[PDB]
């Protein structure tokens, strides 16, 4: 990578909007990835930094960038209950049916943590409700196992 | 009492002899160390959970132990760390004065009953309870120069052949091995295990069965059949002793009849218990021993005994093995004693020369030469009675008291010589009268100096214990100085001195002394004429006094505050911190570059570099390291350019160019536990189960606010580590049950392979040592290797890990901190230039009060000390001033006259402040104790002036000015003699640039500057004070 | 008699008995205390808004207050007037018998699926030559 | 229910308990309040 | 239990004795490792 | 037994000195003490 690529990964994670702003002006690599394959957008999505997610996507960040285990920023945002970021990523063309190495989708992760608003947004953008993981489990199979009767009704 | 001993000089001699014998005995038997025990008693609980993450360690070990640390006496606070190396360290800090043995056994007893609650793996490893100590006597490095041994090989040799013998050496307390004894390492192969349908579970099962001590019984044991002839013990299975035996451990017998041994599925060798640390000495593999001095032991005798034992181990060393001494404090302590003994001897010689310059008879010069050693020796007997040691603080405590000791000797003798010269009285009658003038004052002085120094002993915490060393040393020496002045010195004067004819001031002599006596008698008239002029216009000198008092107050506020000055001790540390996730190999490359620098660009200064990969200041891990630098002899490093400070600044500047690493050198502190003056130690606490992430957010919020106040706060950072990406793997319970695969077999296979498992013990050459099973490195490096590990199902099918597992990347803590049983995050920082520690702390409290709900805080360590130390000061200053006043009031029989003495304080303080400010030194303890001794001697000079003046007015019925002029005339010579001797006595300390010069400069500079002004101003100002006070009241 | 030495001598003898005691008694935690038989004081805790029950207040005192008070110098013994929360699994014998299960199966499953597993590290020491990744492996953690 | 450790001072321990409770009070959930239904120390202070 | 004197000495006696450093006023240390499986390490201290 | 025998000479030396100094102080003399202390051998031979 590069020196500024490291500072952007740190700034994006930390939630330092002003530092990200200056780094985007100076031309810090938006596609800079750490050893596990996490871009600044991965980190911003994980820690729930909405403005940085939007600024990175404006500066040509790969919305469908995946780590060394095949997980995308939408996977992270959907799993940790960041509703606004999930909407932004999906508007900027995030693959709603993105499968990691385990066959897990953003819908599976949202269903597992009982993020009802996010599950509805994924279904609104055409989330495959019948999509199975490596163990042949759907988002509905997770809801009945978790005992989330509200979520199970949405997924029908 | 002086009258009693004037008529009884043999009795006076008997007392002096008894004092010298007691002191002579004390010198031989007194303990010797660099510094005494300063820090409050602390007990550390250490446990190891092999292959455990920070949260696993915290939630199974740390929290369980913390919840059970109840019903223990005199606990101040409890703090702990749980990191990803599988290590937990809980530190329990106790009240100053607590019995450290009782503290340890109480902690240890509460742990014992909490052991059944801990994981069986942690119970197997053990949980060490030790008394926390940072101060090493010396570090013995053990290296191999011919490259025939690894660090593991050397560590095993030291543990087996050296460590125990060093632990038994005279004066040796504790010995720490920098490494471990051998462990039987079974490096498993997953391809070979799967091939024979075996797992790590089978390897552990087989080792436990085939490496064990089995109890059998006895032939013809009781109760026997009567007529039995033989009774013998039955020996069955005993532990395995070699790699060969472990390789022949039977795992499986195949259908055809072929045997699967442990050597078929694993690589077997004697290796290290763990591989986290890589130690190198100038690039070569190294182990070592960290040796601590035993309680009440002699550092110099112990270091000599350690080297004597290592010397007779030399012949039995393997080829290439060499002993090196990267750290040893005794050469520094050797110099400290020599330089202090030198100062005391030179001081006695300087007094002899001054005594002869003025009095000009060899009989007079003998009385101080006898008296001062008698006081010094007596002081040692009193230190021994108090249970003190010969250490840096107590040694410099006696150097600072030289001025007071010397004055007692001069004042008594000089006053007899004058009385004989002025009246023509014979020595004995002259001595009786001379003592009659001063004996009441000398006692008054003893009480005034007691009032000054004794309260300094009653400060709490670390700094209080340091001040207590100087306090008892000075008070003891001062107390014995006055007893010797009231008993021995008068008896010596009366019996040894030669009579002087009335009016003989030596003006009729020829040569140097004829000239000098005429010069000084003329100078005394110039002085009294000058005081006469001053006392006609006191108003303008009262104004000049307020300029001095204001100038003093101004310089006090401006002078930067410190604890103890940093010394060139022939060593300094270099920190190496790489970013998160950085491997052991990457850290070694930075360390190799750091070492290569010191041996190339500082080859004339540096002797060796001790590079330790896997250990930082506070943290551990693969991305942390430290390079302990050892310098050549002080003599080979001339000038400031080749000193630790110059080298430090040179190295730190050179290493700022290094990429993907934070590297810098720095000098060791005098005492590590003090920290930094202006430095604070802050704890941010989770008070309502908010969790790790929310306390992190609250920390970031506080750190950001602290950054907006650079005028008040500087370098406000976390002491801990940041969250790192960690490999979360979920076992599918349904899939495991569906395939007939047990979860115990899964978690054992994963844990044993990737983390390592301590199975049981074996006996290597008559020494019990551990057996570890772990994956051969190459099969436990990357996530793809997870699938290569197979677990046997109930039906006999080998199932890969991928079939029943799913993984993802997440962030978690590699080091979780707790404070008083609650989740915490330690924040270090310091007050900005010009700002006090107190102001910086008050802002941090103000910033802390604006943090989210359920986020509290607390002050720990030096900050906890600083608060409880600062709350006492006002009371201890008040008591000192009040008792000084009351003592002077009893002496002079006056509520007003005492003010004329107490007004002298600033005259000595301004000179100390000017000298310290000019030379660019700090307000350290040596300077502060220097002020009290400077204030003490000037106060004594004023007391004798005011006593002589008051007595002249009372007895001879003289006027205020007449008495004042006649007093200061009589007191001029003795004041100049003491000042001339003492200022020359501390001149070597000021100009010193050698080893231990930092402390010598701090003691010398402030005292010399203070004495110059105290002497010059007081002789002119004490006359003014007395007249002004007497006129007013 | 020095109460410190009395406690130390008593426990030295207790530790010889500890291994012979049932595993259930050892796991409840045996305590050696040197205190008066009577109460110095009772520190009562209530909710004036009536938002928290007797059990909620009892858990809070145990989880947030009791430990720090128990560690305070001079406090020989602390007695909670209530109980700290535990994860209570109230078994049904009719439902257990239906699926052919017993309390033994329930206990075995909890120990297996409520586990804190030490799973080692990726690129852990001693590593191979040219290792770039170093990360903690996180397996099963305690249920919350 | 707090019991005084053997030979410890009742008043010093009672003061140390109140000091530790004072640190907890600010982080109390809404409504929670410390009451003093039984204390043997007030008598000793007042009686002296 | 069941261990000979040599086994007892290597696994128990030497493990305990090597940790008996840094103890105040210790004059000498004697021990017996026996066929019964028994260890007895006696530490004799200075008078007073 | 070894300790008892080893420290006996120094005990006699310090004992003789203390008696001498005590006599010197009491009687304000060096001659009286020395005249007295010369008697010790007359006693010690009788004991032997
Ligand atoms: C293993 C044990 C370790 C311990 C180590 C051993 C230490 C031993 C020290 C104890 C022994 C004390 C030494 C005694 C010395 C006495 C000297 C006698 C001088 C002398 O004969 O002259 C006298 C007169 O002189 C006078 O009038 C003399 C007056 C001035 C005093 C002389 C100087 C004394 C110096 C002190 C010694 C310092 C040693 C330091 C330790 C005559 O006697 P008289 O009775 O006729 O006199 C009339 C009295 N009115
Ligand atoms: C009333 C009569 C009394 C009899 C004594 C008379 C005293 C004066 C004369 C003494 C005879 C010797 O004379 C003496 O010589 C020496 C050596 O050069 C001088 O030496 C001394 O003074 C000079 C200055 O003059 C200094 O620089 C020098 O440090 C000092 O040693 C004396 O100043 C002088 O007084
Ligand atoms: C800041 C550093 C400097 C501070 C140093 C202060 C103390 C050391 C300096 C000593 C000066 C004393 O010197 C002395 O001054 C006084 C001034 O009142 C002079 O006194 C003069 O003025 C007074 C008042 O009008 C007259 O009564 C007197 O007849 C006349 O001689 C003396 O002739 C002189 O000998
Ligand atoms: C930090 N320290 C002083 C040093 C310095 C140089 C070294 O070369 C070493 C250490 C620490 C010691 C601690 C020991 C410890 N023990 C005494 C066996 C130990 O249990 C560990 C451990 N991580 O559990 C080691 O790393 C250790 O084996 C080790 O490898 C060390 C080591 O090699
Ligand atoms: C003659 C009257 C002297 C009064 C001064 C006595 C001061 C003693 C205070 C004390 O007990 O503590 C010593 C303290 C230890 O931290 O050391 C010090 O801080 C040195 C004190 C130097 C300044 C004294 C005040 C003069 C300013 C006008
Ligand atoms: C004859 C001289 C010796 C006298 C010194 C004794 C002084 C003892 C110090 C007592 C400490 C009092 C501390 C008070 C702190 C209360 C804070 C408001
Ligand atoms: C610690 C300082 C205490 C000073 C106490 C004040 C003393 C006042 C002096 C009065 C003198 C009375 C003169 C005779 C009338
Ligand atoms: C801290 C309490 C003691 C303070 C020192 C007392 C000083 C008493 C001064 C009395 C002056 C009386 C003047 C008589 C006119
Ligand atoms: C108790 C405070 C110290 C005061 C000491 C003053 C002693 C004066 C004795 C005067 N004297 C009776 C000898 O003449
Ligand atoms: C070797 C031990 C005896 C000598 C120690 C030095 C003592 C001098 C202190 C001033
Ligand atoms: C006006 C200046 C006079 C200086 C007199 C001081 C003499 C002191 C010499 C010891
Ligand atoms: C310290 C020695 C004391 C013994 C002699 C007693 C002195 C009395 C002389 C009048
Ligand atoms: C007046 C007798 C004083 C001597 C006692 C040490
Ligand atoms: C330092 C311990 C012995 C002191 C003799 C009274
Ligand atoms: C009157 C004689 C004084 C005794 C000193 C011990
Ligand atoms: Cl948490």
């Amino acid at each position: 990578g590069s020196d500024l690529g490291k500072k952007l990964l740190e700034a994006a994670r930390a939630g330092r909007d002003d530092e990200v702003r200056i780094l985007m002006a100076n031309g810090a690599d938006v596609n800079a990835a750490d050893v596990v394959g996490w871009t600044p957008l991965h980190l911003a999505a994980y820690w729930g930094h909405l403005e940085i997610v939007e600024v990175l996507l404006k500066n040509g960040a790969d919305v469908n960038a995946y780590d060394t285990l095949g997980s995308t920023p939408l996977h992270l945002a959907a799993h940790f209950g960041h509703l606004e970021i999930v909407e932004v990523l999906l508007k900027n063309g995030a693959d709603v049916n993105a499968k990691d190495d385990n066959g897990i989708t953003p819908l599976h992760l949202a269903a597992n943590r009982g993020h009802l608003e996010i599950v509805e947004v994924l279904l609104k953008y055409g989330a495959d409700v019948n999509a199975q993981d490596k163990f042949g489990k759907t988002a509905f199979d997770i809801s009945i196992n978790n005992g989330n009767e509200d979520l199970a009704e949405i997924l029908q | 009492m002086p009258n009693f001993f004037i008529d009884r000089p043999i009795f006076a001699w008997v007392i002096a002899i008894i004092i010298m014998l007691a002191g002579g005995l004390a010198i031989l038997k007194l303990p010797v160390a660099q510094y005494p025990t300063i820090a409050p008693p602390a007990v550390t609980i250490s446990a190891s959970y092999p292959g455990a993450d920070a949260k696993t360690v915290q939630d199974t070990v740390t929290q369980v132990i913390e919840q059970n640390m109840n019903g223990i006496d005199n606990l101040m606070y409890m703090s702990s760390n749980s990191d990803s190396t599988g290590t937990v360290q809980i530190t329990l800090t106790f009240e100053s004065g607590t019995d450290a043995d009782i503290a340890q056994v109480q902690v240890q007893n509460k742990l014992q009953l909490a052991m059944p609650l801990l994981p069986q793996e942690v119970q197997q490893q053990g949980v060490s309870v030790e008394k926390s100590s940072s101060s090493f006597l010396m570090v013995v490095g053990v290296i191999n120069t011919d490259g025939t041994m690894t660090q593991e090989d050397i560590s095993d040799y030291v543990a087996a052949n050296m460590k125990d013998a060093i632990s038994r050496t005279s004066g040796v307390g504790d010995v720490q091995l920098f490494g471990s004894q051998y462990a039987m390492r079974i490096w498993m192969n997953p391809n070979e295990l799967n091939k024979f349908q075996l797992t790590p579970v089978d390897v552990i099962t087989a080792i436990k069965a085939q490496n064990a001590q089995v109890a059998a019984g006895q032939l013809g044991g009781t109760p026997p059949v009567k007529g039995q002839q033989l009774n013998a013990s039955i020996i069955a299975q005993t532990r395995l002793t070699s790699t060969e035996e472990f390789g022949k451990i039977l795992l499986k017998v195949n259908q055809d009849g072929s045997r699967v041994l442990l050597r078929d599925v694993a690589k077997i060798e004697l290796g290290g218990e763990n591989y986290d640390i890589i130690a190198e000495f100038n690039g070569q593999p190294a182990s070592g021993l960290g040796i601590k001095l035993a309680t009440g032991a002699n550092a110099l005798d112990t270091a000599a005994a350690i080297r004597a034992e290592l010397a007779k181990m030399e012949p039995f060393f393997p080829s290439g093995l060499k002993i090196v001494y990267p750290y040893d404090t005794t050469p520094f302590v050797k110099i400290s004693i020599h330089e202090v003994v030198k100062t005391l001897v030179e001081a006695i010689i300087l007094v002899f020369l001054v005594m002869y310059l003025f009095l000009q008879n060899f009989r007079a010069t003998l009385i101080p030469t006898i008296a001062v050693p008698v006081v010094l020796l007596g002081t040692f007997a009193v230190l021994a009675a108090f249970g003190f040691s010969i250490n840096t603080l107590t040694m410099f405590g006696m150097v600072l008291a030289i001025g007071l000791l010397v004055d007692d000797a001069i004042v008594v003798v000089e006053n007899v010589e004058r009385v004989m010269a002025e009246e023509g009285l014979p020595p004995k009658e002259a001595t009786r009268k001379s003592m009659g003038q001063i004996q009441g004052a000398l006692v008054g002085i003893a009480m005034v100096l007691s009032a000054v120094f004794v309260p300094m002993a009653f400060f709490g915490g670390s700094t209080g214990a340091i001040y207590r060393q100087f306090s008892i040393t000075i008070v003891s020496a001062m107390a014995l100085s006055v007893l010797v002045a009231l008993i021995l010195t008068p008896a010596l004067c009366a019996t040894m001195l030669k009579p002087i004819a009335k009016g003989d001031h030596g003006e009729g002599k020829k040569g140097f002394f004829g000239w000098f006596n005429r010069m000084f008698e003329k100078s005394t008239h110039h002085y009294t004429d000058s005081v006469g002029g001053i006392l006609r216009s006191t108003g303008r000198y009262l104004v000049l006094y307020l300029i001095i008092v204001v100038g003093m107050a101004y310089l006090f506020v401006r002078l930067p505050s410190s604890f103890l000055p940093d010394e060139d001790q022939g060593v300094f540390m270099t920190m190496v911190q790489l970013p998160a996730g950085a491997t052991q190999e990457r850290t070694q490359k930075v360390l190799n570059e750091v070492t290569h620098y010191y041996l190339t660009k500082e080859k004339n200064n540096v002797e060796s570099v001790f590079a330790v990969n896997g250990f930082g200041f506070a943290p551990r891990g693969q991305n942390t390291g430290i390079a302990f630098v050892s310098l050549k002899d002080w003599a080979d490093r001339p000038g400031e350019e080749n000193k630790v400070e110059a080298i430090t600044m040179r190295a730190t500047r050179a290493f700022s160019q290094i990429k993907d690493a934070m590297v810098f050198a720095f000098n060791l502190p005098a005492i590590v536990e003090l920290g930094t003056a202006t430095g604070f130690d802050f704890e941010l606490i989770d008070q309502a189960g908010l969790g790790h992430e929310k306390l992190t957010q609250a920390r970031n919020q506080l750190l950001a606010e602290a950054a907006k106040h650079p005028d008040m706060l500087t370098s406000v950072r976390p002491n801990g580590l940041e969250d790192t990406p960690q490999f979360k793997i979920d076992i599918d319970q349904e899939k495991a049950q569906a395939l007939g695969v047990s979860i115990n077999d899964i978690n054992t296979t994963l844990g044993a392979a990737w983390g390592g498992s301590y199975v049981n013990d074996f006996i290597d050459r008559g020494r019990v040592k551990k057996v570890y099973v772990m994956s051969e490195a190459k099969y436990r490096m990357l996530p793809d290797d997870i699938g290569d590990w197979y677990v046997r199902a109930a039906d006999g099918q080998m199932v890969p890990f991928s079939a029943f597992s799913s993984s993802r990347w997440e962030y978690g803590s590699p080091r979780l901190e707790r404070y008083n049983g609650l989740p915490s995050m330690e924040i270090l920082g310091q007050a900005a230039p010009g700002k006090s520690t107190g102001e910086a702390m008050e802002l941090m409290e103000q910033l802390a009060s604006k943090l989210p709900t359920g986020v509290g805080y607390d002050w720990t360590g030096m900050s906890y000390q600083e608060r409880l130390s600062g709350n006492q000061a006002p009371s201890l200053y008040a008591i000192s001033l009040i008792v000084v006043f009351l003592c002077l009031a009893a002496l002079y029989e006056s509520w007003s006259i005492p003010f004329s003495v107490m007004l002298v304080v600033p005259l000595g303080v301004i000179g100390a402040l000017l000298a310290a400010t000019f030379r660019g030194l700090t307000n350290d303890v040596y300077f502060q104790v220097g002020l009290l001794t400077t204030i003490g001697l000037s106060a004594k000079n004023a007391i004798l002036i005011v006593e002589f003046a008051k007595d002249l007015m009372d007895k001879e019925g003289k006027g205020l000015i007449e008495a004042t002029l006649d007093a200061v005339r009589m007191r001029l010579r003795p004041i100049l003699m003491t000042s001339l001797a003492f200022i020359l006595g501390v001149m070597p300390l000021v100009i010193s640039t050698g080893a231990g010069s930092g402390a010598q400069n701090a003691v010398g500079t402030g005292v010399m500057g203070g004495m110059v002004t105290a002497t010059v101003l007081a002789i002119f100002f004490v006359p003014v004070f007395f007249v002004v006070v007497r006129r007013r009241f």
